[PDB]
This record gives C-alpha cells, structure tokens and sequence, in this order.
RNA sequence: GUAUCAAGCUUACAAGUUAUGUAUUUACUGACCU
RNA sequence: CGCUUCUCGGCCUUUUGGCUAAGAUCAAGUGUAGUAUCUGUUCAUCAGUUUAAUAUCUGA
C-alpha cells in the first residue's frame, strides 16, 4: 500500500524499508515477498528526483543479492537497448550497478545470444554435455 | 557521504592504514551513515594518511578519536572492499557557516 | 524442504601442490588443494607411503597457492589467493595441527572477476616481496619484511595497473640481494578491437614485460618490454644471484625459450616428439609442469608436456653468459597438472584426473646411454630430434595415491547381495578409466590360508617376551583340542612343545618376563622353561567358565562372579588372595585392560552380569572388593571391551543389538556413553593392534572396527563376512594383522588402507564412461565409452599399416624394414604412455557389457570412426514379449567448436540370452544427436534436442508416435515418474510435459523461472524434482498445490508455459554434480539424497525430523559463522550464495568444525546455547550415525 | 464531585481537456548543519 | 366550491447565560542540498537540426 500511494514519499521510505529487510533476510528463505514487493519497486525506477532514486538504487543493490542476481538480470533485460534515452542510460547503469556488485554470478544468468552473419555470438563451453 | 550529494570519495587502492573517527562523528558508517553492527575496519590509502593528515577523522577532518567501522550493511553488499572511502572535498557544508 | 549437507568422501582431483619445509624440520612435506579442500600430505621416507596429517575446508576456489621461504628463515608460510578479495599468509602450526592465519588482506572485490587479482601469483624466492595478478588492468605488490620479535610484517599493496592489457602468467626473478623482478607475459588488444579489418589481431603478439620493485623507491615500474615471434603459455624461475644465470624459461607451442635481458640472446630448442606417433596432423606440444630442483651442486628442471613425457632441462654456461641450451627425454608418466620434487629422491605427480603418484628417483643424471642433442647445434626442417618412449628405468612406482576423481556417473545398487548397498561409479579419462565398485569397510587383505577343520570356538596370541615380534605360538580351541601351532614356515599340528600343557585348553597369556599363564578345565598353568604349574582351583566342583586376561594382574572367575586374583610374585611364583564376594552368580563374560606404567595393580575390572547390569570396580589394595559406580543397560551385554586409544579409558560394554561408547575416568567415573547400533546375533568386542596404538573390534552380522584417528572415533566396518571371533597376529609374512576365524577354516589377513572410509575396486576401461545402466535380472552394467579425438584399434591398426608403408616406400632402396615391422608388432601401454590424439572432430566410441562382480569384458561391440554414443537405457516393451532392448544415441560428425552436426543414429539391440552378448537389431537415422534415453510405458522417449519424441519398434527402424517442438534449445536429460515427463533443457531449467492415454499429445503445462544450465537430475516426491549444473549448484524445484495437469491443446505468459513453478532451495557446493540419487546408505537408517561430484567428491543431503533440530543447526552454523571464519577469507554465506541464493539449507560441513577448535570456543558456543560440547558434538554425530556412514 | 468501609453523635424509645515556459508561494525529503 | 380564526405536526439563528478596565494580558528562528503542488501566466507549408515518436531555428 506504501508502494501503491500516490506521493513519492511513502515509495522512497518503503524503499528503504525493503532494502534494510533484505539485507536483513539475507540467506534465510524469505525471497517471495521480496520479489513481490520488487514488483512494486520497479515502475518507481522511471523517477526523476535524486532522493527517490537513490533510495530505490539502494534498494535495488540490496535486492541484488538475496534474491539472486538472476531475478535483477531479467528484469534489467527487454530495457536495455529501449530507444527512448531517459529509460536507456538509468537501465544501463543500474546493469553497471549489478555488473561491479556480482561479475560472476551473473555467468550462469546469462540468456543465449544467436549468431549474426559473421560473428559467433553463441558461448558453445556451455552448450555441449557428457 | 549519502546526506550531502556533492561530496566525492578517494577510491583510491587500500593498504594497512586503520581509519578513525572524531567526537562528533562517532559510531558512523561511512558509506551508509549508520550506527548499528560494526563488521569490518576502514583501511584508508597512504596518501590521505600521511604527515598531518594521521590520526584524522575520515568525514569531517577532525582529531580522531575511535576506529573506523564498516557495517554489515556494507559487507554483505562489499562496499568495503572497494576503494579508500576518504572524503577529499568540502563543499556547501561546514564552509559558509563559518562566513555567517 | 529442510535439507542438511553432510560430505562422506570429500575432493580428489588436484589443481593447485607446491613442496617445502612447512613444519620447521629439516624434511619436506607437501600442501596440495583440492580446489576446495586444504590438504598436508607428509612423504614418509623409510616405507615410502603417504600419510595425510590435515585436511581442512577453505570454503572457496583456491585459484593461486604458493609458497615462499623467509629470509634468514627456516620455515615456509603460504600465500593463498581465492575468489575473494581477502590474500591470505598460512603457517603450518605441528603442535595444535591447524593453518593459523598469520595475515588476511583486502585488495578487492570478491568472486571469479577479471578485474580482481587472485588468477595468478609470484614470489620473490629470497621472501621480501609477492605480486599478485589478475588477467587484466592490475597487478598487487606487497612487501614482505621481519621485525624483531621474529614476526611478519606487510606493507601497502604496490600498484602496478596498465589498461587494456591482458596477463598470461606470472613468475618471480631470483635476483641475489637486488630490486626483486617480476616476469609477465601481457598482450595488447585495443588495436586488435578498434580494428575491423581482422588483420591487426594476428600482429598483436605476446611481450615478455620485467616489473622491477624500487625498494627505496616504493614503487613498481615498466623497466623491460620485449616481443615473442611465438605464442607462449607459462613461465619457469631460473635459480641465480651466487648460483647461475638468473632468467626465466618460456614454453611454447613446439618450443622453449630462453630470453634474459641486455647482452644474452633468445636461445631457442624445438620440443622433441615421437618417432611416428600417430597425433600430428598439424598439432603443435606444449609443457604443462616446470618442477624446478636445486641439489646443491647443480640445478635442473623435471618439465611436463601434456603427454606426459619428463624433460630434464639442465642449464650449463662456461661463462656468466648463456652458451646453449638442452634436454633430454626422462622417462614417462601420467599427464599431471603440478610436480613436487622432494630432497632424498622423490617425486610427487599430481594427475589432473585419476590417481596421484609418488616415484623414488633411482638414477638421477642418466648422462650415460641417451643420444642428447642440444639447441645451438645447427639443426633443420622442423625439430628434427625424434625419441623412443621406453619403460620404467629412472624411476620406480612407490606410492599410488587413491582418488575417486572424475566422479562422472554413479548409482547406489545391491547387486551383489551385500546386506548396506554399494556405489558404481565412473572414473579417470581415456585410457587410465576405471569403473569402481565402492564398499563401506576396510582394506583386509589376505596373505596365507590353512584347512583347521571341526568348529573351532577360538584363537589366542602370545609371544615369548614383551620385546619380540616373531610371536612364537598362536593356540586354537574349541572344547578338547590344545592345537598350538607354529606361527611361522610349514603351518602343521605340533608335538609337546615347551610352552605346551594339556588338551582341554582354554586361554593363554604372557604374564611375566616369558612365563606363559595358561587356563584350562585344571586351570593354572605357569610355564617359562620348566612347567611350573600349581593347578589348585577346587573350591570343591566348579571349574570351568569366565577367563579373563591382562599382561601383569589376573582375573579369573568360577560359576559366581567376584572371585580370585592368582596373581604371580615379581621375583617369585604365584601367589593367591582370600578375599571373596562368592556372588550368587549372574555371570555373561569379562574383558579388561592395562596400563604400560604401573608397580601396582593398575587397571579397572569389568564384569558383566546375566540381570540387567554391568559393573566396573577398582580393585587396589585399599578400597577392595568395595563396588565403585552402577550400571544401566535394556537387555544383556554378552561382551565386554575396555581400551585407552588417545596419543577417558574409554569403556565399551556392547549389546547384541547395539554398542555403546564410554569415558571412564580414574578417581571419578563420568561415562556420557555415545550410542550405536550394530539377524542381530550377540557382538563380540575384541581388542586388536594397529600402527602403534590399540583399537576395538565388535562384531556381529558384520564386523565394526572402532579406531581413532587423530581423537575422531572412526567407526567402520570391514569388507567380509561374519568371521565370530577377533584376535591380534605378528609375524614376518605379515608385521601386524589380525586372525579372526571361528568357522571351519584359517586365514592370515592384514589392514593395509585404514585413514579412509570407502574401499575402492576399480576395473580398467578404454575411453571416457559417459554413464551407464543396471540389468535387473541377472545383474550386469551396459557402459558407453566415448572420447573426443582418439581413434579406434581397426583405425590404429590401419594407420599403423599406413606408417609401416610410408617407412618402407620412402628410399627403400639403399632398407630397415625392421623398423616397420618393429613398430606393428610392438604395441604400446595407452595407459602409461598416453592415449594418441585424433586431430579435431573424431569421436571414438564403444559399448561394454560388463559383470560388475569379477570385472570381464563379457562384451564389447565397436564403433566407427565419427561415431559417438550418448544416451543408452534397457527397457522392455509392450507390444513384444518379455525380452529385453537396448536403444544407444550416436551422433556423427558432430564438431564441437563451432557446433555444427551432420545427423545421429539411434543402434537398437536385443541382449540375448541372460546379457552375455549383444546382437544389433536395426539403426535408425534422425537429424539431430539423440543425448536421451528414457523408459517410459512400455516405449521409449528420445530427446532428439528441441524435439521429444515418443517411439516404437518396427522390423526395419523404429517409427514415432509424437512430436512436441514448443520444447527449447537443446535436451540434456530426460526422466520420468509415471504420467508426468520432467524434461531437462540444456539451458534453462526443468519443464514439465503431459502424455495422454485417448490421444498421444505431449502437452507443456508447466516450467520454471531460473535458467540453471541443468545437466543431471532425479526424481523424489510425485511434485518435487532435484537438479544440478555445470557450475556445482544443488536446486529443488517444487510445484504449486493446484498445477492441472489437463491442459487441451498460444499466448503463453511469459513467453513459455503458464504454471509456473517456485524453488524450495538453492545451493552452492563449488563442483559439478553429475549424479543426483534418493536412497537409504545404511539399513535400519533412513533416506537421504547422494550427490556425487566432479572432483571426486561425495555428499549428501539430509532431511530434518522436527522444527528444533533445524532450529539447533541453524543456531550452530550462524554462531560458527562469526566463531571460526574460513582461511581464504571467502565467506560462507556469501560462498553458499555464490550463484543463487541458499535457502533452508544448512552445511554441516561446517558444522563439523567445531570439534576442530579450541575448547574456549567450543565453550562459548555451546554456553550460548546451553548445553555441553559434548552433548553438542554428541547431536552433531547424530546425523551422521543415523543418516549416514 | 463521586460508589464502598469503622467512630463521632443521636431516640434509648412505639411492642401480643492532458502539456509548456516562468513571476511566485505552501508543503515535503536527506538521523543535513555550529 | 371559496373565505376568516384556532389547535396539532412535518421545521430554515438557538453558543456554556449577565456584568466590570474590548474582563486583563500573550503569540521570536535560522543556514545547506533537493523535490512535489497552487496562484499568476501564455501557446503558416516544404527541407534539415533534435526527439522513442513528438515539440526551437533557418525557407516562400
Ligand atoms: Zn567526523
Ligand atoms: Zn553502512
Ligand atoms: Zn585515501
Ligand atoms: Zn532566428
């Protein structure tokens, strides 16, 4: 319901609110609510004012990592390349965020990438099996 | 620190360089500005510990009087194993008021 | 739901060993990692075997291990670069047996990044500086000094960054009391990326760069660059200063390099290869080991190519300058990953599958016999140097160190009727591949064998003296039978011996210097040399029951109890005690124990009684006959055992059922007695002798020897049968065993392997086995071997003709034509000498039938040459009869990089008559490699890749039913419960299909949200499905309660399937799981799934019973979280979260080390949670007695 | 100002329409600050 | 059928009373960084700039 309030106030302090609660639940089994309430979080990312996006920054750098990378990463896709610029470059930097907080653990969440005409965009390590 | 935007950090390369804190900023985190669970000490570069510059708190440049902390907040998300987080400038704060 | 990782035989495979004085001695141990396990390994050199004395878990990748020696010191500390950003300094502590931290260091973030450093690492050898290196942007020095309390110090990280260069390898320059030099090897490649035109990235090659540390400077600076026309891979250091010419080596492909800077030039030798070895249709030859060693007069270097020829590069200069360079062939072995050349003649290869091996250099020099050449002697067309492998000549094989990796495939199975299961599992790589069969007791080992016939009831063991090891009598008894044979040459009944009485015997024992008590229906017997025998006894009739035997005090009873002492005077004869309790009887047996110290009666009696009840008393001279502290027990003990196992005299009663555990102590007895179990016949607890110390066996339906190994209360049973009776054995057939034999027979057996838990059969192979499966009538394996370049024998045999042919067309007319003919019919050791290679895109692969008892090949049907198999399952169908089929998935022309196939073949086979043979029945095409076989309702579902398909014998191929294409990428696995069809993507994760009955539909109606890069799976609960990656995650995935699985079949939900499914857990183990079962290990226990990993690793995973129990493990992993960090920095929870997220998994692994610790910490965890270490260690063993092995 | 619980005193008696730009407030946020 | 008067109800000021000297007296806050919202206010056809697409300029 914070999230769902019109000002932007109630969003950036439940923002924080979410952040504080997953570095909070971190490792303990509770990632349903936190996905839920990311869902909310996330059409907040479109603001525009330095508070609301800080806090809604920290809380997606504390979302990061308890509930994966993974979920972070596929929200991320379908907005990278967007042509509208104002989505594009907080996008891009919020993958730049993700990217220097876990390097690695994005490898395994990775979608696949096909072949153009002359690259190989294909990663084939991981495609064959014993 | 979070409070004042224009503030930049040093990040520059860690060594063995323990931080510390003044009376007035005690018990506060660096990165988040908290004051609850201590983790990880500030180890701070050679360069903004030299000469006058020892025994100095980390954020407002005063005499230091306890160590630095890191929160757990700030080691789980390893906001402490980035660069040295030694605020340099001082800008729109601490510096009119003392022309008012 | 709530899961618990317990590990039973952890990791194997070795990436990372380095060789030094780490204990402080004049001797050289070994600290090898695992990857994730921390290993010492100690090379004792008078037996020449292996004793590993630590093993601990870092909870991380080791990526970089190496050691250095101080200056001005005696003992090496380790650096240890992980994943994470903390550097770590190690000290061996030999006292408390433990790594003590020295110093832990923050240079960056953590994970397997590019940007951080951890990949690779360099030392200085005097100790004053180490570098640490990334791939690329930046390099970390750190400077090592000493202050005066003879203590480490270390400085801040030097910075040596440079931008858009990458790093290959990094080696440290032994300089002699000079500015430290650090040698890499970067590359360049913003013109290779800025550059469209492809051109400019072939001239970017390789710089050797010189990073040389201004200790008065405080700073790293550029000081050499120099280009390579060749593309090289690592690094070897060059021993100098005041010893020679201090450089680096430089391997390449086809070559070595010598380089050092100023006025010596680029000395460069071709690497020899074989004679007409058939891998080189355009193949360069790398090295893969440097193996530097110093003896003091000269110094060389034992390199390793990856086929596992040994290179003795030996550097001799006239003057300061370089002159030459040269090498010769060593000898052969494994492929190994790293070397440890010891002091004294040893050498420790580290396979990087399979086993590890420990040679003894025998002839070392070896500047005899061998036609060497050199480097600067004008040689052309290539290298032009040829070599004969030959055998074993240099070195002998010393130690064979077991390890179970590669864990490619396993299954849990009974099929040898055994009462605990046994595992099957794949292991090693090409030719040095092995199926092993796994038990859960001991290496015992049969040495010689006699034909006692009768019911023999015992066997007891004497000596002459207390300082002999001949051990010149070994009686066996049964009622009337004296039988004291000879221990040693020609076993046969004997004559009146010297230590010989009468017939009715029934116990023997040395008490004295060499005077012998012997018990019989007369009972006392006293004889050293003269038959001192005072045979009283007669408290008027009763004389036969209840000896008991210690080495200086006696205790023997009659139909009663508390009874007679008759013990002997030190400068006399015997002598008696009037004292009696005369105990209305209740009498089951006695056991006791002795101390090696002791003018005094100096041991504790144990009598157990017929009534619920034992009882221990303490029988000096004051407080005699006077009972000390009570008893418990439910039914009856009929055994008794008490032994002191430490470097707390640990009682053992024992019931027919179970045994117990106990901690007896002198003044005051506080037992806290452990619980175990063990037809269920009455045990018998008999007390044997290994290594130096004592040890109990309890035997029942199977035996159990009880051992401690290093205060760790091994449990294990042994490998055999029902033997009914235990008893110690010393010769010179065999130094220390144990005779063991109630039932018509008699064997001599030993404990040779007795550190680990599993026993190890392994049965030899010829390519990889890629998995395998179980007949379950008349029980054999059907195993699929396949490797990627290699031939086949009919492909070697005519590429053999071929080179025969080519040696005798080239200028035949001048002839050896023995040297064809010698090359065919001398066919070489692939095992040893190192399996050929077949270029790219030859896929060699057979099939074997094979009994997993005797180990044969029962049968084996080859392939061709581009043919590889996949997939193999036996089902039976039901449009045919009961006879069996076997349906194997070829692919052809499949090459991998970049992956375009040319079409599979599905083999059908019959399998007659009981799975003997194998006949071929018909091969179908398909388009696509068939990587999946599953039984599925009298037919077979075959995951063509994007397409499942539903087939059907026919007489000429086999025909489909369906076909479903909504399926993604590629199947890399496919298992079903009944109704339901889990199809595994080779990418994304689990989807759920529907097959119908009325129509033939395979409907999706449900998947997942994670992609996971899943490759094995298994099935537990009719919803709940259990998966693995690549990369060493465990995942569970879960359905929704609703979930209908009636779905009629085009807008999806997301881009999928509609019911999506959630996860109850994810975990991070680190290693690539590659067999998931749910089985019960032990019987009488309960289920548990066994995960097998891919560095020879084997856990399991646990479920809880109650909410407290969760709660409780919970409360011990979080306090050991904060209690006992691990040693590479690493965190655990963020280690457990090192992909996804763990959840409501608990590692117990880490649970395990709180018996590892000091008992300060061990106190201020368990009066955190109120209780006891004991009691806490006692919950711990819980998991692992009931759940586990 | 109230609802309970004794002594003080009292007869000892009668007795079967979204939107822009700006002049311009009002509020809100950052544990902002001697 | 219309007209005058009376009674009952549906109801549109009800504030704690009135008077003495309106009965007598009272009510301080910043400085920094940023944001939301009111008042005031005003919104002829090619080519390219720019923009996700739109909305300033030059042109007849
Ligand atoms: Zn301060
Ligand atoms: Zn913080
Ligand atoms: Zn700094
Ligand atoms: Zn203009």
């Amino acid at each position: 319901d914070a999230l769902m309030d019109r000002d932007l106030v109630h969003r950036q302090t439940a923002s924080a609110v979410v952040q504080h609660m997953s570095l909070g639940v971190y490792g303990f089994g509770c990632e349903d609510s936190l996905n839920h309430l990311l869902n909310y979080v996330w059409p907040n990312v479109f603001e525009t004012s330095p508070h609301v996006i800080q806090a809604v920054m920290g809380a997606l750098e504390g979302l990061r990592v308890a509930i994966g990378p993974c979920r972070m990463l596929q929200y991320c896709l379908q907005g990278l390349f967007h042509p509208a610029r104002k989505v594009r470059d907080v996008y891009w930097k919020i993958y730049n965020s993700i990217y220097i907080g876990s390097q690695d653990a994005l490898i395994a969440h990775y979608p696949r990438i096909y072949n153009d005409d002359k690259n190989t965009y294909i990663r084939y390590e991981l495609d064959y099996i014993l | 620190a979070k409070h004042h935007p224009d503030l930049i950090f040093c990040r520059k390369q860690a060594g063995v360089a323990i931080g510390r804190l003044c009376e007035k900023c005690d018990g506060k985190c660096v990165i988040c500005d908290s004051y609850v669970r201590p983790c990880t000490l500030v180890r701070i570069c050679d360069e903004c510990n030299y000469g006058s510059y020892q025994g100095r708190c980390v954020i407002c440049g005063g005499p230091g009087v306890s160590d630095a902390y890191y929160c757990k907040e700030c080691t789980i998300q390893e906001k402490d194993r980035d660069g040295c987080p030694k605020i340099v400038n001082l800008g729109s704060s601490k510096t009119d008021l003392f022309y008012e | 739901m709530f899961l618990y990782n317990l590990t039973l035989q952890r990791a194997t495979g070795i990436s990372f060993a380095i060789h030094g004085n780490f204990s402080g001695t004049k001797q050289q141990e070994i600290v090898v990692s695992r990857g994730k396990i921390l290993e010492l390994l100690r090379p004792d050199p008078n037996t020449g075997k292996v004793h590993t004395l630590l093993t601990v878990e870092v909870f991380g990748v080791i990526r970089s291990l190496m050691a250095f020696r101080l200056t001005g010191g005696t003992k090496d500390y380790i650096v240890v670069g992980s994943d994470s950003g903390r550097i770590v300094i190690l000290e061996y502590q030999p006292s408390k047996n433990m790594f003590e931290k020295i110093h832990q260091e923050t240079f960056g973030k953590s994970g397997c990044r590019r940007i951080v450093p951890g990949q690779f690492l360099a030392v200085d050898p005097k100790g004053r500086a180490v570098m640490i290196s990334a791939i690329e942007k930046q390099k970390l020095v750190y400077i090592l000094n000493r202050d005066a309390a003879a203590r480490l110090t270390i400085s801040s990280p030097l910075e040596a960054h440079k931008a858009n260069t990458l790093v290959y390898h990094v080696v440290g320059v032994d300089v002699g009391f000079e500015n430290p030099m650090f040698a890499c090897l970067e590359m360049d490649y913003e013109e290779a990326d800025n550059d469209p035109t492809g051109e400019a990235a072939a001239n970017t090659q390789q710089t050797l760069t010189f990073y040389e540390l201004d200790l008065g400077l405080n700073h790293v600076v550029r000081k050499y660059s120099e280009p390579l026309e060749e593309h090289g891979n690592f690094l070897i250091t060059v021993p100098g200063g005041s010893d020679g010419p201090s450089g680096v080596l430089i391997c390449s492909e086809n070559y070595i390099t010598y380089k050092n800077f100023g006025d010596q030039p680029d000395i460069r030798c071709p690497i020899p290869r074989r004679r007409n070895d058939l891998d080189d249709p355009e193949r360069g030859m790398i090295f893969v080991c440097s193996a530097t060693h110093k003896t003091k007069s000269m110094f060389f270097f034992l390199a390793q190519t990856e086929q596992g020829d040994i290179f003795k590069i030996t550097l001799e200069t006239d003057e300061d300058m370089v002159t030459e360079i040269r090498l010769k062939y060593f000898d052969t072995v494994p492929v190994a990953a790293a070397m440890c050349v010891l002091k004294t003649g040893f050498l420790f290869v580290a396979s990087e599958f399979g086993n590890h091996y420990l040679y003894q250099i025998a002839h070392l020099g070896d500047d005899d016999e061998e036609p060497e050449f050199s480097s600067a002697m004008p040689l052309e067309e290539g290298d032009t140097f040829f070599f004969q492998p030959r055998p074993l000549k240099n070195l002998v094989l010393v130690d064979e160190l077991d390890s179970l990796s590669p864990i490619l495939f396993c299954q849990i199975a009974d099929l040898a009727n055994e009462d605990t299961p046994q595992l099957y599992v794949a292991c090693g790589r090409g030719p040095r591949s092995s199926l092993r069969v796994l038990r859960h007791g001991l290496e015992v080992s049969e040495m010689a064998v006699s034909e006692l016939p009768g019911n023999p009831n015992a066997v007891w063991t004497v000596r002459r003296h207390i300082e002999d090891e001949f051990d010149a009598y070994i009686i066996v008894s049964f009622v009337n039978a004296t039988l004291v044979l000879s221990i040693g040459e020609t076993v046969e009944e004997v004559t009146d011996s010297g230590f010989l009485g009468t017939t009715p015997t029934l116990s023997c024992s040395l008490l004295g210097d060499d005077a012998l008590v012997q018990v019989y229906p007369d009972g006392i017997r006293h004889i050293r040399a003269d038959k001192r025998v005072n045979e009283w006894k007669t408290p008027g009739k009763k004389t036969i029951v209840k000896c008991a035997v210690n080495q200086r005090q006696v205790v023997i009873a009659l139909t009663g109890g508390e009874l007679v002492y008759f013990e002997m005077d030190p400068s006399g004869q015997l002598n008696e005690y009037t004292e009696r309790k005369e105990m209305s009887a209740d009498v089951v047996c006695m056991s006791l124990a002795n101390v090696p110290p002791g003018e005094q009666r100096s041991r504790f009696l144990a009598v157990g009684l017929v009534d619920n009840t034992v009882r221990i008393i303490s029988l000096d001279p004051s407080d005699c006959l006077q009972p000390l502290s009570m008893q418990a027990l439910p039914a009856q003990p009929e055994s008794l055992c008490i032994v002191e196992m430490g470097g707390f005299l640990y009682l053992n009663i024992g019931l027919q059922n179970g045994v117990l555990l106990r901690t007896v102590l002198d003044p005051v007895t506080g037992d806290l007695s452990d619980t175990r179990t063990r037809g269920s016949r009455p045990v018998k607890l008999f007390r044997v002798r290994m290594q130096g110390q004592e040890a109990v066996l309890a035997m029942s339906s199977r035996s159990w020897l009880s051992y401690s190994y290093q205060s760790r209360f091994h449990l294990t049973p042994l490998s055999y049968e029902t033997l009914e009776f235990a008893s110690g054995f010393a010769s010179e057939q065999c130094p220390e065993g144990i005779v063991a034999i109630s039932t018509n027979t008699l064997r001599i057996l030993a404990l040779e392997k007795l550190g680990a838990v599993f026993n190890q059969v392994a049965f030899p192979l010829q390519y990889t086995p890629r998995k395998f499966v179980i007949h379950p009538e008349s029980n054999n394996l059907i195993i699929i071997e396949t490797d990627h370049n290699a031939y086949t024998e009919a492909t070697k045999a005519q590429r053999k003709q071929q080179m025969a042919e080519e040696m005798v067309e080239a200028a035949g007319e001048d002839l050896a034509a023995e040297m064809a003919a010698a090359f065919l019919n001398e066919n070489l050791p692939e095992s040893i000498f190192g399996a050929p290679k077949a270029g790219n895109g030859q896929w060699a692969s057979v099939i074997r039938v094979m009994n997993p008892i005797q180990g044969n090949t029962l049968d084996l049907v080859q392939l061709e040459q581009n043919e590889a198999a996949f997939s193999v399952a036996v089902c039976r169908f039901s449009n045919t009869g009961e006879d069996w089929y076997v349906l194997v998935g070829v692919a052809k022309d499949l090459i991998l990089n970049p992956r375009s196939v040319a079409g599979g073949f599905v083999y059908t086979y019959k399998l007659v008559n009981n799975g003997e043979k194998l006949e071929f029945l018909h091969k179908t095409p398909v388009e696509e490699v068939p990587a999946a076989i599953a039984p599925f309702q009298g037919r077979v579902l075959i995951g063509v890749g994007k397409l499942l398909r539903v087939y059907d014998l026919g007489k000429k191929k086999l025909l489909r039913k369906c076909e479903n294409k909504h399926i993604a990428n590629y199947i890399s696995g496919i298992q079903t419960i009944g109704h339901r069809v889990i199809v595994s993507d080779v990418q994304e994760s689990f989807i759920w299909v529907r097959y119908k009955r009325n129509e033939n539909q395979l409907i999706i109606f449900a998947d997942d949200t994670y992609p996971r890069w899943v490759t094995t799976a298994s099935l537990l609960d009719y919803d709940t499905v259990a998966g693995a990656d690549k990369f060493g995650n465990i995942c569970v995935v879960r359905l929704p309660p609703n979930t209908n699985d009636e779905v009629d079949e085009d807008r999806g939900l997301l881009n999928g399937a509609s019911q999506k499914a959630e996860v109850i857990m994810n975990y991070h183990v680190g290693e690539t799981v590659l067999s998931l079962q749910k089985t019960t290990l032990i019987p009488g226990g309960s289920e548990s799934l066994v995960y097998t990993t891919l560095s020879g690793g084997i856990g399991i995973l646990v479920p809880f019973t109650s909410h407290e129990d969760h709660d409780f493990f919970q409360h011990v992993e979080m306090h050991l979280r904060s209690e006992h960090p691990p040693l590479c920095g690493r965190d655990h929870l963020s280690f457990r979260s090192y992909y996804f997220p763990v959840k409501n998994v608990i590692d117990g692994d880490l649970c395990e080390q709180f018996n590892s610790m000091e008992p300060n910490k061990q106190k201020n965890v368990s009066e955190e949670l109120d209780r006891t270490p004991p009691e806490v260690s006692k919950k711990l063993e819980d998991i692992r007695t009931r759940y586990a092995f």
